[PDB]
RNA sequence: CGAUGUUGGAUCAGGACACCCAAAUGGUGCAACCGCUAUUAAAGGUUCGUUUGUUCAACGAUUAAAGUCCUACGUGAUCUGAG
RNA sequence: CACAAACGCGUCUCAGAGAUAAUUAAUGAUUUAAUCUUAACCUAAUUAACUCAUAAUAAAUCCAGCCCUAGAACAGGGCACA
C-alpha cells in the first residue's frame, strides 16, 4: 500500500473502492498496484 | 389577590418541580430548556439576585438521541491535571459508561459562569430510566412538551395510513424482489 | 506592509470582502426545472 | 451452603511473628512468615444491597484489647455481641453463600497448605523521608566541588510551565500506610498455637496485626473448591487435625534427611 | 414482483420463476404531464428523510435501494431518495426492511445509539480531537446537501454543519 | 459466458436445452443457450453435448443439466432471467462435483 | 540595559511524533534467514567506556534498541565552572 | 553491623475482562454480475492506549499520665491477663 494523493490505476485489472471514509485502489494481479487516498 | 402579607409572598417565590422526558430527544434542546428553568429566567418575577430557580427532573436519559455523527464525532475531554493526565472520549464511549453524563455536561454548559451555577444543579435531578423515588415523583407540579417531534417508525403506522398514501410509481410485473 | 502583486494571496481589508461577498455571481433559477418538465 | 464457582470465602486477621527458613524437597531454600492467629471473630454482616450492591461485607475482629482504653460506642457495640473487644477490624467482601453469623470463630486451619493468600498491613513507618530513600533518586556526587547538594531532588521541574505538576516526587512521608502482598504459597500450618506459615515476606512490623484473604490473583481463582467452606469447623467432623499439616514439597522437621540419585 | 423458487427432491433440483400480484400506481396524479415520479405527486422538494411512506417504496425488502431504470426517477431525485433512505436506516426506522438472519439476533450488543439525520456511516468516522479555535473550526455534518433545496418554512436555510 | 469457462465444466455429462422460439418468453433460455455453446465453455471437456431441443407446441421452456454427482438439475427458464439461470447453474454445478 | 546571569555536564525530567526498540499490518527486484520500503500505534524503554571544555565527531565493548526534537539551545534563589 | 535496629551486596511479590487504529475477511444493494459497506442488517479476525472487574481504605465523639517496630509538632497503636 501506498498512501497517495491522486490515485490513478496502473493496469486494466486495478479497481477502485471507497472503504472507511476514504478512496483505494485494489488490484488482484499486481498488489504492487495498491493505492491509498489520503 | 387579597392574601396576606406572608402567604402572598411565599407564592409568588414558590419552588417549582417540571418533568422532561428524554426519550429520542437531542441533549442539547433539551439542555436548553432545562437550562431556562434552573435559571428562573420563565418567571416574570426574575432576578440575579432572587434566588429563584426551579428544579427540574429529567428522565430516560440514556435513551437520548445525537443528530449526525456527533456520537462518534464528539469528544469530550478532561484532564487529572496529573502528567499525562489528558483523557479524551467519544460521546459514544462516555455515554456508555455513565448514562447521565451527557445530558448534565450540556446543561452544565449553558448555565451562566458565576457561582450560582453550581447551586441549580442542585436542582437538577437526572434519572436514566424512568425510575424515581417516590419522594422527587410527589413533588411534580407539571410536564414539559418534548422539543423534538419523534418520527414514527414504518411499522408504526396504521393500515388506514398506508393505504391513504399514494403509490407513486407502477412497478413492472417481471422485475424480481 | 505587502507589494501590491504577491505570492501568498493577501488578506483583503474587510470593508473589500464585504464587497467581494455582495457582488457574488447568482444564476438565474428557472421557475420550473426543464427536465421535470415534459 | 455448597460451592458454587464463582464463590469467594472469608479472611483472617492475624498477628504477624516473625521469620523461618524451611526448605523443599528439591533442596531448595525458602523463607517464611508466621502468622499466628489470636482470637479472631466475624463482627457484623452488611447485605449485599446495603454495602456494595455486588458482594456482601463481613466484619472481622483481631486480637482481644484492653476494656477501659476504648470508646462508649464501641464498647456498646461489643456488649450486644458478648466478645471482649478487639483491636484491629477489617471488612471482606464475600459471596452471599459464603456467609457466616456474626459472633463466630475463626483458626488457623481455615486456610490449607498448598493455597495462596494475599496479604494486607500497614508498612513499616520510616517517617518524614528524604528523595533519595523515599523515591530512589540518586543524589548529587560527593566530591567534585558540589556544594550543599549531595542529596536534595535537584530540578523539580520546567522552566516554562511554570508551575510544578502535581505528581512530582518531593520530600514527604514513608511508609504508614497500607500494602498488599498477593500469590504468596501457604507451606505450613500448625494447628495447636494456629499459625500459618506463608511464603516469603509480609508487609508490617514483627507483632502488628495482619489481613489474611484467598489469592485474588486471576490463576488461582478457582481454587476455593478444595477448601473448607463455610468457613473451618472444628465442631462439626468430630475428627482432629494433624498437629501440623504441611505441603508435599516440604521437607518436615524429622524425615529421611534427603540423598540424591 | 416475481418470486423464485427452488426445490430439491431425490437429487433433482428445480428452479422456476413465479408471478406474483404487483400494487399498481395511485388513479389520479395531481401533475399527469409531470415526467418523474416524484413530480407528478408535487413531492419535489417536500420529502424527507423522515417519511417513510414515501422512502419505502423504492427499496428492496432487504433494504436496499431500487434500481433507476426500473423506478423511472429524475437523477437528481433519485440520489436525494438514496441519500434519504440511508438516513432513515441509520435512524432505526424501517426495521422490517433487514435481512432475517437466526443465530445473529440472540448476541446483544449495547442497546443502539438512537441518532438521525446522519450523513456518513457510524464506522467510518474519526473522532474530532482537535475542535479548533473560533477562526477555524472543525465542524460536524448533520443530514445532507443534497437536500439544502427542501422548502423552509421558517425561512432560514438549514443548518448542514455543526 | 466466461464464467462459466473460467468454473471448469468438465463436471458436466449431458445439457439439453428445450424450447418454443415463437413464444414471447424464450430469451433467457436463448441466452443461456448461447453463453454454454461458446467455445470456452465448449472445449473445457469434450465429453459433454449439448443437445438444442426445438419445438413449436411445448409452450415451456426449460434446461435441464446432468452431471457425475449423479445430479440433475433442471431449470425452468420461464419467467427466469438468463444471468439468474447462469449464476443458478454456477454455484449448483460447480459446488456440487 | 534603576540586570530577562551566558557553553557543556550533574540531578529531575514535562511534552510532540516526523517510531530507534517492543506490538499489529500492506508492497517487494518477499523462496527461507536477513533486509529495503509503506501504513497504524507515543503506555514503557532507549548502555558502559578511551580522547575532546566541548555539543557534534572518531574509536573500544555491548544492546531489543542505544530515536529525531520542543521545553528561556528545560533545569546555576538545586549543584558544577573545564570552556 | 560494639543499641534490641536501620540497611544491600540479600530475600519476596507483580494480574483478569471489555475496547479499539491500520489491515484482512463473510453476506449484499445503488450498478438484479461483481464489490469488506463515509449502503443497510447481522457479522467475524485483529496494536497500544484507555476504561473496568477486582484489591486497598472503610467502627462519629474515653483519652490525664506512661510505653511504642507511630511520629518534626499535631496526630496514631498499646496500657484486663502475665
Ligand atoms: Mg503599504
Ligand atoms: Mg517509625
Ligand atoms: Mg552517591
Ligand atoms: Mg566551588
Ligand atoms: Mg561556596
Ligand atoms: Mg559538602
Ligand atoms: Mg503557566
Ligand atoms: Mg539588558
Ligand atoms: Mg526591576
Ligand atoms: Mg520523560
Ligand atoms: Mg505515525
Ligand atoms: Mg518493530
Ligand atoms: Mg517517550
Ligand atoms: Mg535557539
Ligand atoms: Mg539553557
Ligand atoms: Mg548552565
Ligand atoms: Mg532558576
Ligand atoms: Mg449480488
Ligand atoms: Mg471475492
Ligand atoms: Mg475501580
Ligand atoms: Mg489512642
Ligand atoms: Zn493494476
Ligand atoms: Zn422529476
Amino acid at each position: 500500500f501506498k498512501t497517495k494523493g491522486v490515485l490513478k490505476k496502473r493496469c486494466r485489472d486495478c479497481y477502485l473502492v471507497k472503504r472507511r471514509g476514504r478512496w483505494f485502489i485494489y488490484c488482484k494481479t499486481n498488489p504492487k498496484h495498491k493505492q491509498r487516498q489520503m | 389577590s387579597s392574601f396576606s402579607k406572608a402567604p402572598q409572598q411565599w407564592a409568588t417565590f414558590a419552588r417549582v418541580w417540571y418533568l422532561l422526558d428524554g426519550k429520542m430527544q437531542p441533549p442539547g434542546k433539551l439542555a436548553a430548556m432545562a437550562s431556562v428553568k434552573l435559571q428562573g429566567l420563565h418567571k416574570p418575577v426574575y432576578h440575579q439576585l432572587s434566588d429563584c430557580g426551579d428544579h427540574v427532573v429529567i428522565m430516560n436519559t440514556r435513551h437520548i438521541a445525537f443528530s449526525g455523527n456527533k456520537w462518534e464525532q464528539k469528544v469530550y475531554s478532561s484532564h487529572t491535571g496529573y502528567p499525562g493526565g489528558f483523557r479524551q472520549v467519544t460521546a459514544a464511549q462516555l455515554h456508555q459508561k455513565d448514562p447521565v453524563a451527557i445530558v448534565k455536561l450540556a446543561i452544565y454548559g449553558m448555565l451562566p459562569k458565576n457561582l450560582h451555577r453550581r447551586t441549580m444543579m442542585q436542582r437538577l435531578h437526572l434519572f436514566p430510566d424512568e425510575d424515581i423515588p417516590e419522594d422527587i415523583l410527589k413533588n411534580l407540579v407539571e410536564e414539559l412538551p418534548q422539543p423534538r417531534k419523534v418520527p414514527r417508525r414504518l411499522d408504526e403506522y396504521t393500515q388506514e395510513e398506508i393505504e391513504a398514501f399514494p403509490r407513486v410509481w407502477s412497478p413492472p410485473e417481471d422485475y424480481r424482489l | 506592509g505587502s507589494k501590491a502583486v504577491t505570492r501568498h494571496r493577501r488578506v483583503m481589508h474587510f470593508e473589500r470582502q464585504k464587497l467581494m461577498a455582495v457582488t457574488e455571481y447568482i444564476p438565474p433559477k428557472p421557475t420550473i426545472n426543464p427536465r421535470c418538465l415534459p | 451452603h455448597p460451592w458454587e464457582p464463582g464463590s469467594s470465602r472469608v479472611g483472617l486477621i492475624a498477628l504477624k511473628l516473625g521469620m523461618m527458613p524451611l526448605w523443599t524437597k528439591d533442596g531448595q531454600k525458602h523463607v517464611v512468615t508466621l502468622l499466628q492467629v489470636q482470637d479472631c471473630h466475624v463482627l457484623k454482616y452488611t447485605p449485599k444491597e446495603n454495602h456494595n450492591g455486588r458482594m456482601a461485607a463481613l466484619t472481622v475482629g483481631g486480637k482481644t484489647v484492653s476494656h477501659f482504653h476504648k470508646s462508649a460506642s464501641i464498647l456498646e457495640f461489643y456488649q450486644e455481641l458478648g466478645l471482649p473487644p478487639k483491636q484491629k477490624v477489617k471488612i471482606f467482601n464475600v459471596t452471599e453463600n459464603a456467609v457466616i453469623k456474626p459472633g463466630t470463630p475463626l483458626y488457623a486451619a481455615h486456610f490449607r497448605p498448598g493455597q495462596y493468600v494475599d496479604v494486607t498491613a500497614k508498612t513499616i513507618g520510616k517517617g518524614f523521608q528524604g528523595v533519595m530513600r523515599r523515591w530512589g533518586f540518586k543524589g548529587q556526587p560527593a566530591t567534585h566541588g558540589q556544594t550543599k547538594t549531595h542529596r536534595r531532588p535537584g530540578a523539580i521541574s520546567t522552566g516554562d510551565v511554570a508551575r510544578v505538576w502535581p505528581g512530582t516526587k518531593m520530600p514527604g512521608q514513608l511508609g504508614n500506610i497500607d500494602r498488599t502482598a498477593f500469590g504468596l504459597k501457604v507451606w505450613r500450618i500448625n494447628t495447636k498455637h494456629n499459625i500459618i506459615y506463608v511464603n516469603g515476606s509480609v508487609p508490617g512490623h514483627k507483632n502488628c496485626l495482619v489481613k489474611i484473604k484467598d489469592s485474588k490473583l486471576p490463576a488461582y481463582k478457582d481454587f476455593c473448591k478444595n477448601l473448607p467452606f463455610p468457613t473451618y469447623f472444628p465442631d462439626g467432623d468430630e475428627e482432629a487435625l494433624p498437629e501440623d499439616l504441611y505441603d508435599e514439597n516440604v521437607c518436615q522437621p524429622g524425615a529421611p534427611s534427603i540423598t540424591f540419585t | 414482483f416475481r418470486e423464485v423458487v427452488e426445490i430439491l427432491d431425490g437429487k433433482t433440483t428445480i428452479i422456476e420463476g413465479r408471478i406474483t400480484e404487483t400494487p399498481q400506481e395511485s388513479p389520479n396524479p395531481p401533475n399527469p404531464t409531470g415526467q418523474c415520479p416524484i413530480c407528478r405527486w408535487n413531492l419535489k422538494h417536500k420529502y424527507n428523510y423522515e417519511d417513510v411512506l414515501l422512502l419505502s417504496q423504492f427499496i428492496r425488502p432487504h433494504g436496499g435501494m431500487l434500481p433507476r431504470r426500473i423506478t423511472g426517477l429524475c437523477q437528481e431525485e433519485h440520489l436525494k431518495i438514496e441519500e434519504c433512505v440511508k438516513m432513515a436506516h441509520r435512524a432505526g426506522l424501517l426495521p422490517n426492511h433487514r435481512p432475517k438472519l437466526p443465530e445473529g439476533f440472540v448476541p446483544k450488543s449495547k442497546p443502539r445509539l438512537n441518532r438521525y439525520l446522519t450523513r456518513w456511516s457510524p464506522r467510518s468516522v474519526k473522532p474530532i480531537y482537535n475542535k479548533g479555535h473560533r477562526w477555524n473550526k472543525v465542524r460536524m455534518p448533520v443530514g445532507s446537501p443534497l437536500l439544502k433545496d427542501n422548502v423552509s418554512y421558517s425561512g432560514r436555510p438549514l443548518l448542514l454543519y455543526h | 459466458a466466461a464464467a462459466l469457462a473460467r468454473l471448469g465444466l468438465r463436471a458436466v455429462k449431458q445439457v439439453r436445452v428445450q424450447f418454443c422460439p415463437f413464444e414471447k418468453n424464450v430469451e433467457s433460455t436463448r441466452t443461456f443457450l448461447q453463453a454454454v455453446s461458446s467455445e470456452k465453455v465448449r472445449c473445457t471437456n469434450l465429453n459433454c453435448s449439448v443437445i438444442a431441443d426445438v419445438r413449436h407446441d411445448g409452450s415451456e421452456p426449460c434446461v435441464d443439466v446432468l452431471f457425475g454427482d449423479g445430479h440433475r438439475l433442471i431449470m425452468r427458464g420461464a419467467h427466469l432471467t438468463a444471468q439468474e439461470m447462469l449464476t443458478a447453474f454456477a454455484s449448483h454445478i460447480q459446488a456440487r462435483g
